[PDB]
């Protein structure tokens, strides 16, 4: 009943932004940002 | 590109061609890299020493040489044949 849904909406928007900034690479290549986003993916999973 | 011009334009070289074969170079840029490596190998003479290495998270030689060679016709042919066989796969590592 407290505005808890607003935090979930904001974290959904954050997850969408993290999905947007991902840069696909050919033949199993990566950069620093992609590795950073992979670790950040667990933070959203735990919250959800 | 003539042998006499190249001889009179600079001194003998100890050249080491380093080729990136990580995943991102897959496609047009890999073919362009192969052609460029062959063209630069064509600029060397018998007084220059050359070896070609490739790295994708790990560095290794592209042929059975393992060190600098005299860069004559036969060695350059071997290096060109080895170079026109590389594939793009992995993650770049410039330090190694
Ligand atoms: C993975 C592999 O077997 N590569 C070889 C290459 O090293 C060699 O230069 C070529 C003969 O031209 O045959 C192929
Ligand atoms: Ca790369």
């Amino acid at each position: 009943w407290k505005p808890f849904e607003t935090i979930i909406l904001l974290t959904i928007f954050a997850n969408c932004v993290a999905l947007a900034v991902y840069l696909p690479m050919p033949e199993d290549d990566n950069n620093s940002l992609n590795l950073g986003l992979e670790k950040l993916e667990y933070f959203f999973l735990t919250v959800f | 590109r003539r042998p006499w011009y190249i001889q009179g334009a600079a001194s003998p070289k100890d050249m080491l061609i380093l080729v990136d074969v990580s995943g991102s170079v897959s496609g047009l840029t890999l073919k362009l890299i192969r052609t460029s490596v062959s063209e630069m190998l064509e600029t060397l003479s018998d007084d220059d020493f050359v070896n070609v290495a490739s790295f994708n998270s790990n560095a290794q030689d592209v042929s059975c040489f393992q060190h600098l060679v005299q860069a004559n016709v036969r060695n350059k042919k071997v290096l060109k044949d080895a170079v026109n066989n590389i594939t793009a796969k992995g993650i770049t590592d410039y330090k190694k």
